[PDB]
């Protein structure tokens, strides 16, 4: 009863969902893994 | 609540009881290993840069 | 360990005041029939689906080998 | 699709009654009720609703659960005189659990979480 | 208690001797212990096998043949290690199908 | 039955009928794992305790 | 960025005096009372305060308890303002906390009071919440079961003060009937309590002629017009066990009481119904105030006493005016002798300065009780429930128009009536009981 | 109930069934579940007709 | 006494998602500087003995 | 749905406009005497009682190390007899006006006030001026109070919360005047005399530092005349010895530090965590008031704590982390303190500490609008409740003239509260809380309280 049971019962409202700021702060981790992979591999001037 | 019924201290003018009733603002730390900065020194610490 | 509120009286008999393997020979056909009655529908469903689809596929494979046969 | 949904409501009632009849016939061989299938370890709403019951009801539920587990260990069923008295659709947990779920729905629309957590054994 | 004075005996007692288990478990709850027994058997047979196997091309096939015909009890060890993988997968697959049937992965 | 059929099909040769049957078996495997288990289970809970 | 204008500076042109000053009313507002068609009496008084207080007074308390429903008023103090037929507990708590309002449940010895205090802009919300939480309360099983623990520590903490225990035993000894029942009961009295017991008590105490709605700072016509559909009550008046004063004496055994407490009391004839007798009893209470803490850190020393605490309770038809004094365990007979000497010297006459001082003390207490809006609403509700009207102006006139001869006559009539005597503590020194109640005869 | 008394012999019964099947597979049908092509040494330039994994 | 600047704190230090890419570019440049210094010292000390010195000598 | 029982009210938090409440609120009149003393009244139209007193911009901060404790000893001595009235004469005259005298002595503020009826305004003015100006300060009464204070010091007779807050002020304001206790050390009490009391009153009780504030039933012109007759003889202040010059000369300093007061057989575990807050004149003090309302407070005699709007109250009440707690917002002339104080035991102290730190840091990132609207409504309602009691009206008049320099109108206060939104709360929490040093104080059974590095680590999040 964690997962689809939470949304079938009506426990996932517009509230209790993450805010736009929370999703942006989590979404800012996308650049970190890209920069880390480019740091690890170093394909310099490989962008087309 | 009262401290005599909750903390239940010993009676007397012991060194711990004097600071318990009236703590002093002139706290002395040990400075053999680290010397303190002047009190109230503001600003984000330089140790992050290091 | 948890505390379960429960009102009962439990009786247990010694293992050495009982027979060990002598009601198996009596309950054996009833156990067989009860097992097949309880799980009859699912075993039949599995067997029908598996063997029917396998037979249809094998028949069509033989037909496709015969269609290219000179 | 609402017109077809209105036709599907007696169909829903018919399938619900047929399912309940078949499962209750399966349930009454162990003496269990429908409300005895709900597990506090599986559902925290059931765990909270079971905490709201008077202790005699909890004692009766625990006795029925132990009787059914003993019957399952023995590979047996109830005797016929005892099997004729079973009423697997008698409700003791439904109103309490419904009110718990309504409370959790009302708290979630204002952002509040549930005031009870999952059960942890460690 | 003797097991209350050594911490190794306390853990072994708690998790292998006095562990409370439902009394109505049938024979489809024996998949896990069988899978553990097959894992231990595979580890033992393989560690014994690796004392006669050479992991190089132009020696691997000949080392397996020398294991089969010249090592005492080597044929038993090889055939046991080969068929034990099949039995390990049979047992683990039946274990997974048990968990699929009963909804064993649900909360908690 | 679907999983055992997929086990039988893997030892055969590539044939248009076996390709069609394997595609149908894979589609039903995904259908059971992702559609039957949540939705039919929710219907069962609504039937039993609804 | 937010506002950066510092609070020593005035805020800028976005700070307007757009609401004009409303003119003051010509006279001090008067109390206006009426009755609903259901029979519930509604009384209200207008104020210039920005706080509106709404309180609901129901006859009951310890006087309406039975041996089966023992300690139900104390449980009702905790269990009130929870889940009703229309709202859950969560919804009522959030609706109170949204407008910043506060709620209380307070049980007396002859009444229970429920109240909501809010600002003047949320008086309809406060009235609706109070009426819904009183009339349509559910008293569920699990909530009462979980509240019983907190009830037990609140009673155990309230019985730690010896004055509460002395007051309980004094009310037991002074009266037979309803007023002799115990309000602050032992914690083990409510050990077998359930929600059925509370529902039975509530069904006994609730009736349309035993419920008064009192409001402070609310227009009366609006309040009656909007409370008519909300306070339409039905029910039967459970019989009230009318109390009578008989007097007597008792004792209490306390194992680890570091002091020893002695209570002496008399009956105030007429109860809260007589204005003049209640005023004279309040003057006597002020005359018995030996050590009143009017200044910080002042050390008034008595030869024998450790604490003096008088009182004057005015119930319906009868009252209880008296004094409780502490003292050392070895000096309890001296405490009794000093108390008898004080009451006898009061009977010997009051001398002008003492009379003026006690009249000013009584007037100050009377006016400081109704200074705030919740205190004024509580005073209006209690006076209307006990009598049918609010007469604070008449009480002040009675306090001011009291002569020393009237007070001396009052104390002379008091000492002829049989008194009530209660002791407390690890009692290892006591004069015999026959000579205890002889010094006023 | 306790694991160590009641579910030790119950596991031993199933282990003995598994040992029977294992002994049959080892001693009587050792190459039944395999593939005969794996008894040919590997040739990167010649591929077998049918390339299938274990079951 | 010595103290990190507030404006430099609010840019490169307050969030980890900004701190980590700055850390990686600083790591890259530090590795480049250490490589340069070690290689320059080694080539200066062993001048005339390496294979590239013989090859450039034969041009 | 009930028709009459379900209108008008709903649990959805919406902003409320408190503008129509401003039409009938009374006005404050201020008159400055040539002495420099301000006389400020607020007449409530049908009041029967009056609170009036003298508020002084002085206290334990403006003492020295040699006379620390003189201002607290002054409220022991001042009511023990004047040069015109004895102890019994003062007692009889106060009893006949039906009121009580009272006194408070803070670190920066002192008040002596009377709660009387409206007919006894002039008598209360005369009595208050008589104790303030013509006190005996007898050496026998000083000796009679020194021994009582020394006994209660030897017994450690103190509230637990006051003990914790005194330790907190001592360790957060090291080597500044605000780190001293109001009570003072044992040696200053053991060597106190009449000369130090005279010198303290002569130095600090002057015209520009004193407000005579009266609320309730009082006329402004008559109080002006009575104050000019009575309090007209107070000395004026030198420009070189003003309050601002003393604030500049000895400024406040905040140091991030930790103290615990361990006892061997105690039961409770009281603890407070505070950050460096705002001064009284900082415009960020209104958002700190809103944030303190957002954190709230709770004690275990309430049973509706699980339905609270505040998430910290919800967490502590649901998990049972503390018996009681409260969030505080202390403001001084040039600094402040913001944080949470609570009472727990040794097995729940770390989880309570984690709940405090996690709820403080959460306000920098995620703040929803419903919580801010709820807290604004609760704070405005709390401000309206203080208007109901004339004692709080007089206290606010005295405090606002001492520390703001002026009487802030109610319309300006409502407008300044209504200008707070979620972005302002996030900005103020980012300024004061995030990655900053804090001060930690505990007393009692504190062996399981985490050390300073645990508290310092949890002032920031590594996941954003
Ligand atoms: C195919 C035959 C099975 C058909 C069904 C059947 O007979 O029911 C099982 C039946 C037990 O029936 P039951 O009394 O209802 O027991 C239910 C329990 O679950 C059964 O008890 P359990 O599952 O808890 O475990 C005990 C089980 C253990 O036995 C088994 O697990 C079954 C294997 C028994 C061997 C039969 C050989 C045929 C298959 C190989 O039964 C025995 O002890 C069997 C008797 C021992 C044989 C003589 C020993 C010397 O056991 C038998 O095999 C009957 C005994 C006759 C032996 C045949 C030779
Ligand atoms: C010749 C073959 C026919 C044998 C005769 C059967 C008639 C008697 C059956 C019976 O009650 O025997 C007592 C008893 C069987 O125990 P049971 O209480 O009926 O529970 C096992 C059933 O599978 C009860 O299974 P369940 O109630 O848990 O049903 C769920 C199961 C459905 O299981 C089945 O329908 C059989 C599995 C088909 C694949 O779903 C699955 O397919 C999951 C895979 C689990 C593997 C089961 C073994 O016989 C034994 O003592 C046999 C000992 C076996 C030891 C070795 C185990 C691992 C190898
Ligand atoms: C450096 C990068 C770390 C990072 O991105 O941290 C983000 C993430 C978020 O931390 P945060 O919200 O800023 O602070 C923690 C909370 O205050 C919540 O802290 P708490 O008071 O609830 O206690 C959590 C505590 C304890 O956390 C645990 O539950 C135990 C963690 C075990 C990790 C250590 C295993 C070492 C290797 C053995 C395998 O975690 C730590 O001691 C700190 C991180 C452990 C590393 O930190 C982690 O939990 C690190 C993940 C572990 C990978 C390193
Ligand atoms: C990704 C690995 C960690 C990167 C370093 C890091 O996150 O620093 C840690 C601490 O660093 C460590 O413990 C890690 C040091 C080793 C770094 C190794 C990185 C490996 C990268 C490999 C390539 C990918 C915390 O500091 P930040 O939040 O990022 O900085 C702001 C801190 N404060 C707000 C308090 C001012
Ligand atoms: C309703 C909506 C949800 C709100 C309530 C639930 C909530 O707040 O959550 C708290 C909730 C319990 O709170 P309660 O349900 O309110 O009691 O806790 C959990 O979410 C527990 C979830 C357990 C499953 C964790 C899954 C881990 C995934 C990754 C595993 C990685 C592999 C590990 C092993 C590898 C081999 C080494
Ligand atoms: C026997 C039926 C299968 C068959 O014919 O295989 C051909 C295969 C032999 O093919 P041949 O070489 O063409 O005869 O038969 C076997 O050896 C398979 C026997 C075991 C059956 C598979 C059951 C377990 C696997 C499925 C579970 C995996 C998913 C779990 C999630
Ligand atoms: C080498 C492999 C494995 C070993 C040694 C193992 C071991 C065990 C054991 C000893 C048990 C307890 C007894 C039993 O119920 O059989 C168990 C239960 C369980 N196992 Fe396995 N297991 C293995 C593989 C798996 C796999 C592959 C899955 C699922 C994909 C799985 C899922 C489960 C679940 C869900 C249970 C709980 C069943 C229940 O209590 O209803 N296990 N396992
Ligand atoms: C420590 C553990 C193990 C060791 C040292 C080991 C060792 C070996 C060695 C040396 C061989 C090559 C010799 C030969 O094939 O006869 C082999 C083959 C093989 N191993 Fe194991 N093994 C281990 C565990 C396992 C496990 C756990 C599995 C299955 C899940 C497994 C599956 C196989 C299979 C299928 C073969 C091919 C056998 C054949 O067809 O001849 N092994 N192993
Ligand atoms: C639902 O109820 C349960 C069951 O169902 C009745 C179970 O079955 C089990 C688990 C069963 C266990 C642990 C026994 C099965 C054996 C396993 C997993 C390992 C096999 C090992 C063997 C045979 C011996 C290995 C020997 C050695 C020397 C290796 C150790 C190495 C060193 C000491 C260096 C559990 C917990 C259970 O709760
Ligand atoms: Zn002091």
């Amino acid at each position: 009863p964690i997962g689809v049971w939470s949304v079938f019962q009506g426990y996932v409202t517009p509230a209790r969902l993450p805010s736009i700021q929370t999703l942006t702060r989590v979404g800012a981790w996308g650049g970190v893994v890209v920069v880390g992979g480019l740091y690890m591999v170093q394909p310099w001037d490989w962008l087309a | 609540s009262d401290a005599v019924e909750v903390f239940k201290p010993e009676t007397g003018l012991t060194p711990t009881n004097r600071l318990s009733m009236a703590p002093t603002p002139y706290i002395k730390y040990d400075e053999h290993n680290h010397k303190r900065f002047p009190p109230g020194t503001e600003g984000r610490p330089f140790a992050y840069f290091v | 360990r948890q505390n379960i509120p429960l009102r009962e009286i439990l009786y247990q008999l010694s293992p050495y005041q009982q027979d060990v393997i002598r009601q198996t020979f009596t309950n054996a056909p009833k156990t067989f029939l009860r097992f097949f009655k309880e799980k009859g529908v699912g075993l039949a469903t599995f067997g029908v689906l598996f063997f029917g689809i396998k037979g249809y596929t094998e028949h069509e494979m033989h037909q496709e080998r015969l269609a290219e046969r000179y | 699709t609402s017109l077809l949904k209105q036709v599907a409501l007696p169909v829903f009632n018919s399938l619900a009654t047929t399912y309940r009849s078949v499962v209750g016939a399966k349930l009454a061989k162990y003496g269990l009720r429908f409300d005895d299938l709900q597990d506090p370890l599986k559902d925290e709403d059931v765990a909270e609703a079971l905490r709201r019951l008077p202790p005699d009801v909890v004692v009766a539920r625990n006795c029925r659960l132990r009787r059914a587990l003993d019957l399952s260990c023995k590979h047996e069923a109830l005797p016929k005189d005892l099997l004729e008295k079973q009423t697997p659709e008698l409700s003791y947990l439904q109103d309490v659990l419904n009110e718990v779920r309504a409370e959790r729905r009302e708290r979630a629309q204002l952002g509040a979480p549930a005031p009870y957590t999952r059960i942890y054994y460690d | 208690r003797m097991h209350n004075k050594i911490q190794l005996l306390s853990v072994l007692n708690t998790h292998l001797v006095a562990y409370p288990t439902p009394m109505n478990l049938n024979y489809s709850w024996n998949g896990g212990s069988l899978a553990g027994m097959m894992l231990a058997s595979q580890m033992l047979t393989g560690i014994l096998l690796a004392m006669h196997y050479v992991g190089h091309v132009d020696y691997a096939f000949a080392s397996v043949q020398h294991l089969m015909t010249d090592v005492p009890s080597g044929m038993i060890l090889r055939y046991a290690h080969a068929n034990g993988a099949s039995l390990f997968f049979i047992v683990v697959y039946l274990h997974v199908l048990r968990g699929m049937y009963y909804g064993s992965g649900a909360q908690p | 039955a679907d999983v055992l059929l997929l086990t039988w099909l893997g030892g055969n040769e590539i044939t248009p009928i076996t390709s069609f049957v394997g595609q149908c078996c894979t589609a039903y495997l995904f259908f059971y794992l992702l559609v039957c288990q949540p939705l039919v289970g929710y219907l069962e809970t609504q039937f039993a305790h609804g | 960025g937010g506002g950066r204008v510092e609070v020593p500076l005035s805020e800028k042109l976005p700070a307007v005096t757009e609401p004009p000053r409303t003119s003051t009313p010509a006279t001090k507002p008067i109390v206006q009372t009426s009755s609903l068609r259901s029979g519930v009496k509604v009384a209200s008084i207008n104020t210039v305060s920005p706080i509106s207080s709404l309180v609901l007074f129901v006859e009951g308390g310890a006087a309406a308890e039975t041996p089966a429903t023992a300690g139900a008023s104390k449980v009702l103090e905790v269990a009130a303002f929870k889940a009703t037929a229309n709202r859950s507990t969560f919804r009522l708590t959030r609706e109170l906390e949204k407008i910043g309002a506060t709620s209380f449940a307070r049980a007396g010895r002859d009444h229970v009071a429920f109240g909501v205090d809010a600002t003047r802009l949320n008086q309809l919300e406060a009235l609706e919440i109070l009426a819904d939480a009183v009339v349509n309360a559910r008293y569920t099983y699990w909530e009462v079961r979980d509240s019983l623990d907190a009830v037990k520590e609140q009673l155990a903490a309230q019985l730690r003060n010896p004055l509460t225990a002395v007051n309980e035993v004094l009310h037991r000894t002074a009266f037979e009937g309803g007023l002799g029942h115990s309000l602050v009961v032992d914690p083990s009295v409510v050990d077998g309590f359930t929600n059925e017991t509370l529902k039975e008590y509530v069904h006994s105490i609730m009736a349309p002629s035993r419920v008064v709605l009192a409001a402070s700072g609310v227009d009366h016509a609006e309040l009656t017009a909007l409370a008519t559909p909300l306070l339409n009550l039905h029910g039967n008046a459970h019989p009230a066990p009318q109390s009578r004063y008989v007097g007597g004496a008792m004792n209490i055994i306390a194992p680890t009481s570091s002091l020893t407490y002695v209570g002496l009391a008399f009956e105030a004839k007429g109860g809260a119904g007589d204005i003049k007798s209640s005023a004279a009893a309040s003057v006597v209470k002020a005359l018995l105030d030996e050590a009143r803490p009017t200044m910080p850190y002042q050390r008034k020393e008595h030869e024998v006493f450790t604490s003096v605490n008088p009182f004057a309770f005015a119930y319906k038809g009868t009252g209880l005016v008296g004094v409780v004094a502490s003292g050392a365990p070895g000096k309890a007979g001296k405490v009794v002798d000093a108390l008898t000497a004080k009451v006898q010297s009061l009977a010997k006459g009051v001398t002008d300065v003492q009379l003026a001082t006690a009249k000013n003390m009584a007037l100050g207490e009377l006016r400081a009780s109704v200074a705030t809006a919740p205190g004024l609403a509580a005073a209006v509700g209690s006076s209307v429930l006990a009598t049918g009207k609010f007469s604070a102006n008449e009480v002040a006139a009675a306090l001011s128009g009291l002569t020393a001869a009237d007070v001396t006559s009052y104390v002379n009539a008091m000492i002829k009536t049989a008194p009530t005597f209660v002791t407390y503590g690890n009692l290892s020194s006591l004069p015999r009981v026959d000579s205890i109640a002889k010094r006023f005869a | 109930i306790s694991f160590g008394s009641y579910f030790g012999a119950k596991d031993l019964v199933g282990a003995l069934f598994l040992a029977l099947v294992f002994s049959i597979l080892v001693f009587f049908y050792p190459d039944l579940l395999g593939h005969p092509d794996n008894l040919i040494p590997a040739n990167p330039y010649s591929t077998p007709q049918h390339i299938v994994p274990e079951w | 006494v010595m103290r990190l600047s507030e404006a430099l704190y609010q840019t490169f230090f307050k969030r980890s998602t900004v701190y980590i890419p700055m850390l990686l570019v600083g790591a890259y440049f530090s590795n480049e500087a250490i490589d340069y210094a070690v290689d320059k010292m080694w080539t200066t000390r062993n001048k005339g003995k390496l294979f590239s010195d013989i090859i450039a000598e034969r041009t | 749905d009930a028709n009459p029982f379900l209108r008008f009210s709903n649990p959805r938090p919406s902003p409320i406009d408190h503008t129509p409440l401003l039409s009938t609120l009374p006005e404050t009149r201020i008159t400055t005497l040539p002495n420099g003393l301000r006389v400020a009244t607020e007449a409530i139209p049908f009041a029967e009682t009056t609170t009036l007193g003298i508020w002084i911009n002085s206290g334990s901060r403006f003492e020295t190390d040699a006379n620390n404790g003189v201002a607290h000893f002054l409220e022991h001595i001042l009511f023990k007899g004047t040069k015109n009235r004895s102890v019994k004469e003062l007692e009889v005259e106060v009893e006949n006006m039906g009121g009580q005298l009272n006194a408070y002595t803070g670190r920066e503020q002192t008040c002596y006030y009377a709660k009387v009826m409206g007919k006894d305004v002039g008598k209360a003015v005369n009595i208050l001026s008589d104790i303030l100006l013509n006190s005996n300060l007898d050496a026998r009464a000083i000796d009679k109070e020194r021994d009582v204070i020394l006994r209660e010091m030897e017994e450690v007779n103190k509230q637990t919360s006051e003990l914790v807050f005194d330790h907190l002020h001592a360790t957060a304001f090291q080597y500044s005047p605000l780190g001293r206790t109001i009570l003072g050390p044992v040696e200053n009490i053991k060597s106190i005399n009449r000369d130090q009391l005279v010198e303290y009153m002569k130095t600090h009780y002057r015209g520009p530092r004193m407000v005579l504030a009266a609320a309730g039933a009082v006329n402004h012109d008559e109080l002006v005349k009575l104050a000019s007759d009575a309090f007209g003889s107070v000395p004026d202040e030198d420009a070189a010895t003003s309050v601002r010059s003393l604030l500049v000369k000895e400024p406040s300093r905040f140091t991030g530090s930790y103290v615990h007061d361990r006892f061997p057989d105690a039961s409770e575990c009281c603890m407070a965590v505070a950050f460096k807050g705002a001064s009284w004149t900082d415009p960020d003090s209104i958002p700190l008031m809103v944030m303190q309302t957002m954190l709230g407070g709770w004690d275990k005699n309430s049973t509706v704590g699980k339905h609270s709007s505040s998430a910290l109250v919800q967490t502590v009440a649901t998990e049972g982390l503390a018996d009681a707690f409260m969030a505080f917002n202390t403001n001084y002339h040039d600094t402040g303190l913001f944080g949470v104080y609570g009472v727990t035991d040794r097995d729940r102290s770390e989880d309570f500490a984690y709940a405090i730190m996690s709820n403080l840091t959460r306000m920098c990132f995620e703040v929803r609008d419903a919580d801010v609207a709820r807290a604004k409504n609760q704070l405005k309602a709390s401000l309206m409740f203080f208007q109901d009691s004339t004692h709080h009206v007089a206290e606010s008049i005295g405090r606002e003239l001492l520390v703001y320099g002026r009487r802030i109108p109610k319309a300006e206060m409502f407008a300044r509260i209504d200008a707070v939104d979620a972005n302002a709360i996030r900005a103020v929490a980012d300024r004061f809380i995030y990655d900053q040093d804090m001060a930690v104080a505990s007393a009692g059974d504190v062996q399981f309280v985490p050390d300073y590095n645990w508290f310092r680590r949890r002032s920031y999040w590594l996941r954003y």
